[PDB]
């Protein structure tokens, strides 16, 4: 709970356990009184978008107490968004921590090979270009250290099984498995799919009901030479495909009322079914 | 005899209904063996890793995980150093429920506490365990994914091993989390995928069917092998498997037409026939539709037929009682002196009768400022289902029948 | 006892198998409101001698009620109170491991399931998969007349084994009437019954219950003529304008003087157009104001805005007779619809002597 | 054993869910314990 954070910092300084409410009067009275001379108190707070509330009471406390002389506390603000004393923060502590911004900007691809020349000092077990392709591809996609050392990782994997380790790795653990699993798909939903694609190019609607998929089906599947499907067969398929996510559907009431919406892109679609 | 037939039919009914462990594994034998590589590295050293397993439902997603336990944890005594934590996101739907299974479950409730006392840090302080997640993506659902992300943290962090595994039937999981617990996600998936043609579903049934070699009476056993194998290259057994293959490749449909199957062996038949199959694929594929409508009356077919004509003349629109009435009034005042002087409350009760059945459904719902009468009313059904059955009525007249086709 | 009920019987005992042999996880029993569910399953459980709790779904309207039922039902056959599901399974593996419950089935007989799928979203797919969860021979049935395709959820469960009832015919329901016959009487006398009471309402009403319970009422009257002294034509003669009377109710089984004047001005404005009122009142060429102008235009005698005519108004409400549409609130600009039946409001306007038909502008 | 005696007063306010549930519930334990239903209607009989 939010509220709970008085208690954590009452407890790590004085072990005293008492309720949320309390423990805020108690913390209120102990830094704005003037107390015995304690020492210096060096306070992290993680995460703290995720401490936001209607009132504003906690945010408010924990970044207007250590403007009181008596409180001889320093608090560092971590956060991923730097628009949150702007458009989170109201006017007055928004002024108490203006000014006092520091934005840390991602590595470039040399502070990245910097970086994994450090991790392995005194160690000849990947070629430079290896390296240098794994720091662009992370400079040019997130520049971020954690799946820099994940990839290396993955490349060291496939190596007890060069530059072919690393792209393994890189279009492994970030490509899209869509196409393969339309590939994998059996026949009647790669039918069902070219039924929906077809009446969405005669309608031009991004949503269609049921009963015109069913009937464009159909159609397909005489053209085909398929047996004639029956409505539970073809509503079996679609809550099928509606289970991993590849349609829109809620079919838990409606039954031939259906609207149907795409989750991934046409040209994708038309990719993997030309072959 | 009678014996021999009640221990086989035991053994195939623990095969099928409970899902008893087999030795037999079909096209998953690179993701068994990177998911034991994984477990065994995990338990033999301190490392940590995350591992996320995609399939569609009845694929057998707890199975691998099943064998793969069994074949690794009776390696050594790192079984004995080795704990286990299953959670489903079924049972534990709010996250103190989950912390209390799992307090409960590593027996430090006297470490913790019995109170009702939200604290946590009990377990947080003191925190090699391997953790099961069944469900994974209904606990990405909760408020604040706090527990997966502290198991992410956990697992990060050099304080001890901790191994997470997860079970997702959804494709978009990497889009339900959260930039943090993503980031922090090592990114391990294994997807499993029916990828195998027509003729090795056909070598699946053909096994599946087989009876093991622990069985007692072995020339009977011979000839239930030579049986299956007679029956395997029928072409009427083959369009039953072909037909079910092409409707939809799970392994779970597979065992619950062979269960249907075996429900027909008796004394007299000990060995099966094709046209047990026949009948089991027939009973397992009719649709419940006409099913319904076939057990209906005849002021309900004559009333559906005036629906099918409101829904010709005007095209795809809503309805109302009113409407209908009058149209059925002006079919029966049409013929001369046709046995149909129905009065209004009868016809208003088998119009209540028919929305019972859940085959007419309002729209925009209210209620008290409009009546059961003036109200929006859609049919739920197809005019060619209507015709088919029609068709198999058994009694239906001639009067409404000629109506029905005009 | 059951008659012309065998095939289903025979599949279900055929499936059963022994005691000790397991079954299926779930099976979905659907079928027609007459069809005898609950008596087939009832009596074939009853005849087993099988453990199996009865549970209705309309009593336990809440999920503490229905596990608390359950859990006490299933004690009293081998006080536990629980209020989780977590917590049921687990009591429910406590409480399973009786020397009664070891080698045999659990059954656990659901009827009305169709309001299971309003309780909660995942008490229906733990149902479904209790037997994996409990691992302790545990096998659950529904009965419902809803097909399974509503009862799907959205993310796709374990597919129960899916059964159905087969439909009456004429002489399966002729069968059935004709099996308690009275025994005052020959067998054939009930059985003329039965076939005269068939060839008259076997075309509207198929219901079972409700053709014998027909057949109860009238009977005394089939059997009044002969004890006045087998004439089939002399008791069809006698009988036949009551049947008559009796099929005008298959399924069946005055107002203060301003208060007809206030319900005629009120199906007035309801059913006629706002842009005619002036054409049918107004002497040369909905809202409460309306209501009133039209009132003061019917009635002959200038009537005073005294409050009783309000509280006639108010009582109407009451009564269900117009409803208000408009805020409670808002008890300046109210908004009324009227409810009444056209041949309710033709015959309490004969009885006022005006002729509502003129005004109506649909009519015209 | 005497019975139980329910009175239903204005029956044209009520709800009718409620009145479907305990028609429907109190159906079942008749045997239980024996009730009887008095309604006092202020419109036709036609209205129940
Ligand atoms: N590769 C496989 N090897 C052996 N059996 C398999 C395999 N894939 C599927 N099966 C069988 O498929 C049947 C249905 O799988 P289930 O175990 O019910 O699904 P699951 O693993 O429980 O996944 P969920 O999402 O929890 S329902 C089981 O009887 C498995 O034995
Ligand atoms: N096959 C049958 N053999 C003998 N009597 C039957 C048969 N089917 C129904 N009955 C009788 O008809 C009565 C009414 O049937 P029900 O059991 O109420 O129908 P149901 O299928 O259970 O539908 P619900 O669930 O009650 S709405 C039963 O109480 C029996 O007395
Ligand atoms: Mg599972
Ligand atoms: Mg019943």
């Amino acid at each position: 709970e939010p509220h709970q954070v008085y208690v954590q910092i009452l407890q790590k300084l004085t072990g005293q356990k008492a309720t949320a409410n309390h423990a805020a009067e108690l913390l209120a009275k102990q830094f704005c009184t003037r107390g015995s001379p304690q020492e210096t108190t060096v306070l992290l707070v993680d995460e703290l978008d995720l401490l936001w509330t209607h009132k504003q009471d906690i945010m408010y406390n924990l970044f207007d107490w250590p403007t009181h002389k008596e409180a001889r506390l320093v608090v560092l603000a971590i956060a991923n968004t730097m628009d949150l004393p702007e458009r989170i923060m109201m006017n007055r502590v928004s002024s108490r921590l203006g000014l006092t911004r520091m934005c840390f900007q991602p590595y470039t691809y040399s502070q990245l090979q910097q970086i994994l020349r450090s991790r392995l000092k005194h160690l000849k077990a990947f070629e430079d270009d290896a390296i240098q392709l794994v720091a662009r591809k992370v400079a040019a996609l997130s520049g971020d250290a954690r799946r820099c050392l994940d990839i290396c990782r993955r490349a060291t994997e496939i190596c007890e099984f060069t530059i072919a380790h690393s792209m393994e790795a890189v279009d492994e653990m970030f490509s899209s498995s869509y196409i393969t699993a339309i590939k994998n798909s059996s026949v009647l939903e790669q039918s069902f799919l070219r039924a929906i694609l077809a009446e969405f190019r005669r309608s031009g609607l991004e949503e269609a009901t049921f009963q015109q998929i069913y009937s464009q089906h159909v159609a397909l599947c005489r053209m085909e030479g398929l047996p004639y499907p029956t409505m539970s067969e073809t509503m079996a398929v679609c809550s099928h495909l509606g289970s991993c996510r590849l349609l829109l559907v809620e079919p838990s009431r409606n039954d031939l009322l259906l609207r149907v919406r795409l989750n991934v892109s046409q040209d994708d679609v038309l990719y993997a079914l030309k072959d | 005899h009678t014996e021999c037939l009640s221990q086989v039919q035991r053994i195939l009914r623990e095969r099928f209904c409970r899902q008893s462990p087999h030795s037999n594994l079909f096209g998953v034998q690179v993701q068994y063996k990177h998911l034991s590589e994984l477990l065994k590295r995990t338990a033999l050293h301190g490392e940590s890793n995350s591992v996320l397993i995609i399939g569609p439902r009845g694929s057998g997603k707890t199975m691998l995980i099943n064998h793969a336990l069994k074949e690794l944890m009776e390696i050594e005594e790192v079984s004995e150093n080795v704990l286990q934590v299953h959670l489903n996101g079924l049972l534990q739907i709010n996250d103190k429920i989950a912390l209390k299974e799992i307090t409960r479950q590593l027996n430090l409730e006297n470490v913790v506490g019995d109170k009702v006392f939200g604290s946590f840090a009990e377990n947080l302080s003191f925190l090699p365990v391997i953790f099961i997640l069944d469900e994974f993506d209904l606990f990405a659902h909760h408020k604040n994914q706090t527990l997966l992300y502290n198991l992410f943290d956990i697992s990060q962090s050099a304080q001890t091993p901790i191994a997470v595994i997860g079970l997702t039937c959804r494709l978009d999981i990497l889009e339900l989390l959260e930039k943090r617990v993503k980031s922090r996600f090592s990114h391990r998936q294994i997807h499993l995928m029916n990828s195998f043609g027509f003729p090795q579903y056909v070598k699946i049934f053909k096994e599946q069917l087989s009876l093991p070699a622990e069985f007692p009476d072995k020339v009977f056993a011979e000839k239930w092998n030579e049986n299956v194998q007679y029956l395997s290259e029928d072409r009427s057994v083959q369009e039953v498997l072909q037909k079910h293959f092409n409707i939809s490749k799970n392994l779970r449909s597979l065992h619950m037409l062979l269960m249907l199957a075996l429900n027909r062996v008796t004394a007299s038949h000990p060995f099966m026939t094709a046209v047990d199959l026949m009948e089991a694929s027939q009973l397992c594929s009719m649709d419940s539709k006409a099913n319904i409508v076939h057990g209906l009356s005849v002021l309900e077919i004559c009333l559906i037929i005036a629906m099918k004509h409101l829904n010709d003349i005007y095209e795809e629109e809503p309805f109302n009682f009113q409407m209908v009435y009058n149209e059925f009034q002006k079919f029966v005042q049409r013929k001369a002196h046709s046995v149909y002087n129905f009065e209004k409350p009868v016809v208003m009760k088998a119009f209540e009768h028919l929305q019972q059945l859940e085959l007419i459904k309002p729209m925009e719902r209210t209620s008290g400022n409009s009546q059961r009468e003036y109200q929006l009313m859609k049919l739920l059904l197809d005019n060619t289902q209507i015709m088919n059955a029609l068709q198999k009525y058994p009694n239906c007249p001639t009067d409404v029948r000629q109506w029905a086709t005009s | 006892v059951v008659l012309c009920r065998e095939s289903q019987v025979s599949i279900l005992q055929s499936l059963f198998g022994e005691r000790h042999h397991f079954s299926f996880p779930s099976i979905f029993i659907y079928g027609h409101t007459a069809s005898g569910k609950t008596y087939v399953t009832q009596t074939l459980l009853k005849t087993l001698e099988l453990p199996h709790v009865f549970v209705n779904c309309v009593e336990c309207f809440t999920l503490r009620l229905l596990l608390e039922q359950i859990l006490n039902k299933l004690n009293h056959l081998s006080e536990i109170t629980c209020e989780t599901f977590n917590d049921f399974v687990r009591l429910f593996k406590q409480v399973t491991t009786a020397e009664n419950l070891k080698d045999q089935t659990v059954y656990i007989v659901l009827d009305k399931a169709e309001y299971l799928r309003d309780m909660e979203a995942n008490l229906l797919p733990g149902f479904l998969r209790l037997q994996e969860l409990a691992d302790r021979n545990v096998t659950v049935l529904f009965l419902s007349e809803i097909v399974w395709e509503k009862f799907r959820p959205n993310t796709g469960c374990f597919e129960p084994f899916v059964l159905y009832f087969p439909d009456y015919s004429i002489g399966n329901l002729q069968k059935i009437l004709s099996h308690d016959h009275p025994p005052e009487y020959s067998a054939d006398f009930y059985a003329a019954y039965i076939n005269i009471l068939l060839g008259v309402f076997y075309t509207v009403c198929r219901d079972l219950k409700e053709l014998r319970h027909l057949a109860v009422l009238n009977f005394p009257k089939y059997c009044e003529p002969v004890v006045k002294g087998r004439d089939t034509r002399k008791l069809w003669r006698n009988i036949e304008p009551h049947l008559k009377k009796a099929m005008q109710t298959v399924y069946l089984r005055e107002l203060p003087y301003y208060s007809k004047f206030i319900l005629i001005a009120a199906y007035l404005a309801s059913y006629n157009p706002a842009r005619t009122d002036k054409r049918f009142f107004l002497k040369h060429h909905f809202p409460l104001d309306r209501l009133l102008a039209i009132l003061y235009s019917i009635v002959d005698s200038r009537v005073a805005p005294t409050a009783n005519i309000f509280s006639q108004i108010t009582s109407l409400v009451t009564l269900q007779l117009l409803t208000l549409v408009g805020h409670d609130d808002q008890l300046d600009g109210p908004k009324y619809k009227c409810t009444v039946s056209l041949d309710f409001i033709r015959a309490i306007a004969r009885t006022v002597n005006f002729d509502i038909i003129k005004y109506l502008y649909d009519f015209l | 054993s005497p019975p139980v005696v329910v009175i239903l007063k204005d029956m044209e306010s009520f709800a009718t869910k409620v009145l479907q549930d305990f028609i429907i519930i109190s159906s079942q334990h008749l045997h239980e314990f024996p009730l009887i239903l008095i309604f006092g209607i202020a419109t036709s009989p036609i209205i129940i």
